[PDB]
């Protein structure tokens, strides 16, 4: 994946979270789940829903061809005819057919940066206070709350408060 | 201890993408924009029915023919519809001129009303019920004629005199309306028909001049006839005026058509049924709401973009990897 | 407590907006609009050359010399041509002009042309040059006149018309654009007055072109008191072609004729004033003085000009997403 | 923002800064302030302005229409002529529209990837002499003169000059 | 001091350049050249099959035999024709070749033609053959002579020229081209001597098409010195139609035509390069292209398998990356 | 670059590193070497060639220009013919251009994307058993033989087996 997260350093997608293209899973001794970020699945789906009607606007004309008849002596305008439709066509194929390719290209890079800056969001609220698993995962060094699962997601983990549970965890081991 | 993990949707869903990069890419969410379905008929646009030519050819239908005459009079179309195999167009053999540009005016339109413009008595001295031929039989008559012309002959004694017409154009509606030249086979058919000595047809408008004289000689044999008659059309502008003038071997114009000016003329086999379309291709309807089309490029009504596509598949969605299971 | 350093990204006042294929309406610190919409309203000098003016006359009556467009009459250069849409000049004496639209195509290509005799009254011999004048085509100054580049031959007081000869070479180095005629009188009457009896033939011909016609007698509906017609041609004659023409009657003959000299030409069609500017581009329907790439304006301009497409607007951002605090 | 950087976990942008496209917010016992970083400033700078002139020397061609006449025998190359100008002119308008669509959606992009690209240079030159905050900023374990912001912006900076002072604060 | 591990990229000694949107001039490791601009100005055979080399002769010269055409008279089948600049032999007889573009586009389409008499000379009665000669149209061995597929019909001793009549029937399953004329006199005098006397015609027709003229008389420029002029006609006879000819006087009647094979795209080059003994599969007018790009320099126009043709001067794709290589110094 | 690998936080590339796009380079008491890490390299080559063909597919049409010729009535239709093959001609060249100059771009940014994505792999294996030396370089804190090394490139390092050591020597220094 280009911005290496999407079937990259995270394997896999959750066939479990059923209301979100991007989210968490948290597992605690209250119990476990998968639940979606909201903010940055709304984000994309506006995004995405944007592209797919400005295509459809810009492709919104059409060349039109024509039912006209030429004689024996209009060989050469009739042939002029058939070559400028054919010549709108192949035009008109190509942009559609390569605009597509390069399109679907960047939307799952757009999907890829989305799961990545997920990662790094929390990655860097926690610190050393968990442990770096494989695979997208972290680890708690402390007693993680339903409430501190929230903080984490919401953005307002709280690093000081548990930096001594933590410690004396991260390395008692 | 306690997980806490990032990561995204997956689904049960096998569509796939292409990709720049990649080919065969499985995707959770897509839209295909590619319409490749119709049906195969033909159905009414803006609520008005096509006009089917049957048997009929644009030129017979035009012109008269008498195997033609259930399509006679006022017409109101939003398109054309002409069958491959019709049988019944110029009956009796010659050249329609400017032919090509003619099926395009007519296609421009959407109705016509058929008129007399120039009665029988407007040539004077002359006979113009002796018609006829047999190379334009109707369904019920042998030796009939064009309906929208009158192929005038001299009268039982010699000779053929100056014959004159004029139409002046009162209306708001273009006239379309058509004449034409017997090229007879034979001296003798000549002067059988028509006096002795050099013959003319003339006639012109404020902005239009025409003129020509019998071209005669031996053709081969085509409906029986080794003669032939040149046609001609034209369009008598709202406020114009035509006279017509001539000595011999001119087919009168009799009925014209008052014009009422996108437009199409379908070539095919298709049925037309009762039915109604927004779009409507030379092989078919689309009822869709997609963005592009691979029917036809040929069409009427708002229709999508034609291309030679086979799928145009948008991702929406990410990449599908899920939770492999046994 | 701590001292911090922070990185960050710049933001301003900017209220200009962006779309992208992800947003629309995105507020951006720093854009440039490629697309100009703006045009003034008059027709200017192009390569420091003025226009040619028509005024009152069509194509059709300037170059045929109608009566009414002398004073159009001298030699002439263009940068490109304004006909205004309601002139009122033109074919006076009814009739067609075969080739009409590839005439006007011709004209269109070049940049000047000077007018010369090409054939003096003197070239016809046995026949009448002082008659040829109709009530159809008035001057200014009087009622009866004729176009400048023709003659209308008629009959010798004492009949008949016999057969007249003319030729011209082309010794130049450029084309020679030239017009001619054929009579088509509504009675065998008017005929017989005019030309004598008998067959009547026009013809001509050069090393390439070969051109035969004869009179059509009939009365058409009535044009400027006229239900006669003639039916006017046009040629170019190359240099070093000579040209060869024959006639036995019904004959309306060159007699003034052009020193054709042909990038991009421009018939313009319009109303707009011809003031007294300088410019770069021009459009049918206004000056462009730009340097924005695309245009909205016109498909129709002579000069160097931006491309032209339907759109309102080609904002591209170059700057960032604006989001000031 | 794509590269998440810009609206992103960096909040907004700072109208203070002004010199520069992407820049150093600083605090100190001295004052605060702001400075753009000219190297990567002009580098996008020299970047968006070459895309601009490629786009606009790409688009340079035009396509002309003529309006020549055409008589009512010639119905068929007259809406052939039409139908052909109207084609180029639907061609060019769909071209420049996408590209200015497309090439927006882009360089709102690099100037995301810059920004973060910024960060991290920072982030890993200070290392754990400072404390990264959620939104871009660093606070330091040590006292930072102005010699010493100055030098965290020419990518200078002494980590092991300061190390000592910084595990103690960290540890106190 | 301690172990290392580092991360990096691939270096070469490539100093090829590609540009992008951004930045221009990049050196980059690999790049592919999707642009041809070489190639090979000569003529070569298209599908095994030899181009037309019509040399001296015109194509109006090629199928109204020009006497001094002799080199190409009969049978021909090519997958293109080549017309050569300079070319001398055309029109002999000063006229007009009507609807000439409309031919000359009809002929390119042009695979093969086969030669045949359409019309015997005895077909037309009471009339000479024999004298339809003049010194405009030499052949390379007589100093008078005429067109290999047209007659010059002239009035005999007797001063009547009869009204003649030629019937051909189409019975194959090929059209056939072919040509005729009508004389225009540059006198009256000359009119009577070659003619008779009265007004004349020249009238045509078949199933489908009709034909009638007049000759128009006129003293005109001399051209080979000839002041008198010949409208060339063509038409194709399409199969199961017939023909049906018919004159009062000057008639320059068809004598052979050409069953016409149609193809199967058909090109006409105007060139001076030469024609080899050579296969190509892509043939431009300025020359063979043999290549596997995408994109040709070299020509619009062209017969085969080409590729697309622009403006570029190059085209060239990165494939690998930026190509920063240690300055060795 | 834009994802600030190449010719970015690492400066140059490597003439020596001759069997891939990406690689390592390494140093121990067994040796020194470089070694393309062929997983990311063959991906790349795979996408840069779809790319290509791609791009050369959807280019196979061609305008067909023709040698028709016109008559001096004939300005019109002739200026007609000539204008419309021109119009193919110009936006033609435009696509393959514009194509080229933005695929251009694209493809650079991919190959840095790599670099930067083989380089955030093995700096999180690494955690603090390895100090970063700058430019993409990590130097260890423990002794770390071929094993180890091909451990690290493999994807399979043992943070928790070198820790102790890792540590001791760190507080040393
Ligand atoms: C001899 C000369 O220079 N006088 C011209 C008069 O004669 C024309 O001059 C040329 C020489 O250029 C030839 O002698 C012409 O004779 C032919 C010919 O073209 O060869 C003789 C042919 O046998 C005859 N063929 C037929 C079937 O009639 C041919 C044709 O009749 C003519 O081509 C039709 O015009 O003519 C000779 O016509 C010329 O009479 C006079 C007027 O131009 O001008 C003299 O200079
Ligand atoms: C964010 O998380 C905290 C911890 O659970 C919670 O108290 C707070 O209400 C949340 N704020 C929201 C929902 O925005
Ligand atoms: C032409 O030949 C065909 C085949 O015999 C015949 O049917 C037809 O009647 C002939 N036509 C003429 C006009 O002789
Ligand atoms: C924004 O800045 C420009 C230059 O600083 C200034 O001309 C303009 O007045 C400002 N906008 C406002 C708030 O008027
Ligand atoms: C045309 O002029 C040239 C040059 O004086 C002369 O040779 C030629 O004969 C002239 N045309 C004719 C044939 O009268
Ligand atoms: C670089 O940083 C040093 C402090 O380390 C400072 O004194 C110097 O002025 C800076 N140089 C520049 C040109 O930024
Ligand atoms: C590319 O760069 C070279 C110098 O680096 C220069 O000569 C040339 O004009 C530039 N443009 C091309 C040909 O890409």
């Amino acid at each position: 994946g280009i911005f290496g997260a999407i079937a990259g350093f995270i394997e896999g997608g959750w066939t479990g979270m059923i209301d979100g293209w991007y989210g968490y899973h948290h597992e605690n001794s209250q119990g476990s789940g998968y639940a979606a970020d909201r903010e940055s699945t709304q984000k994309a789906i506006d995004g995405i829903t944007n592209k797919v009607n400005s295509i459809i606007n810009k492709m919104n004309t059409q060349f039109e061809a024509v039912d006209h008849e030429f004689s024996n002596l209009e060989r050469r305008i009739g042939n002029l005819n058939k070559r400028m439709e054919d010549g709108f066509l192949d035009v008109w194929t190509y942009n559609a057919e390569l605009l597509v390719l390069l399109e679907n290209e960047r939307t799952l890079d757009l999907h890829d940066a989305n799961v990545k800056n997920l990662y790094e969001k929390v990655k860097s609220q926690l610190r050393d206070n968990a442990n770096d698993l494989g695979n997208g995962c972290f680890e708690f060094w402390h007693k993680c709350d339903n409430e501190c699962m929230e903080s984490v997601k919401n953005g307002t983990y709280d690093y000081p408060k548990y930096q001594k549970e933590s410690k004396l965890n991260r390395q008692g081991i | 201890g306690d997980k806490i993990c990032i990561g995204y949707h997956a689904n049960n869903s096998t569509t796939q993408v292409d990709t720049l990069l990649e080919k065969n890419v499985t995707v959770t969410h897509s839209v295909e924009l590619l319409e490749n379905q119709k049906e195969k008929r033909f159905c009414k646009i803006m609520n008005k029915a096509p006009l089917d030519l049957k048997d009929c050819t644009i030129e017979g239908w035009i012109l008269g023919n008498p195997k033609c005459d259930l399509l006679l009079g006022d017409q109101s179309w939003s398109y054309i519809v002409e069958r491959p195999n019709a049988q019944n167009g110029i009956c009796y053999p010659g050249v329609l001129n400017e032919l090509e540009e003619l099926k395009a005016f007519i296609g421009s339109g959407e109705r016509v009303e058929r008129f007399e413009m120039f009665p029988k008595s407007t040539w004077a001295g002359v006979d113009t019920s002796r018609g006829v031929t047999n190379a334009c039989p109707s369904y019920t008559i042998d030796s009939s004629f064009y309906r929208n012309l009158v192929w005038i002959v001299k009268t039982d004694s010699a000779t053929y005199p100056v014959i004159k017409g004029t139409y002046n154009n009162t209306g708001t509606q273009p006239i379309l309306y058509f004449w034409g030249v017997h090229h007879p086979l034979d001296t003798t058919v000549q002067d059988n028909l028509y006096g002795s000595g050099d013959k003319y047809v003339r006639m012109g408008t404020e902005s239009m001049n025409f003129a020509k004289s019998p071209e005669i000689a031996a053709r081969p044999a085509v409906n029986g006839q080794r003669s032939r008659i040149d046609y001609y059309w034209s369009v008598l502008r709202p406020g114009e005026t035509l006279n017509v003038e001539s000595n011999g071997n001119l087919i009168a114009p009799w009925y014209a058509y008052k014009f009422v000016s996108k437009g199409a003329v379908f070539k095919s086999d298709l049925p037309i049924e009762n039915c109604d379309a927004t779009c409507q291709t030379i092989t078919g309807v689309l009822r869709t709401n997609k963005t592009f089309q691979n029917v036809s490029p040929l069409w009427i009504g708002e229709c999508p973009k034609y291309v030679k596509s086979e799928s145009l598949r948008l991702a929406t969605g990410l990449r599908n990897v899920p939770q492999i299971a046994t």
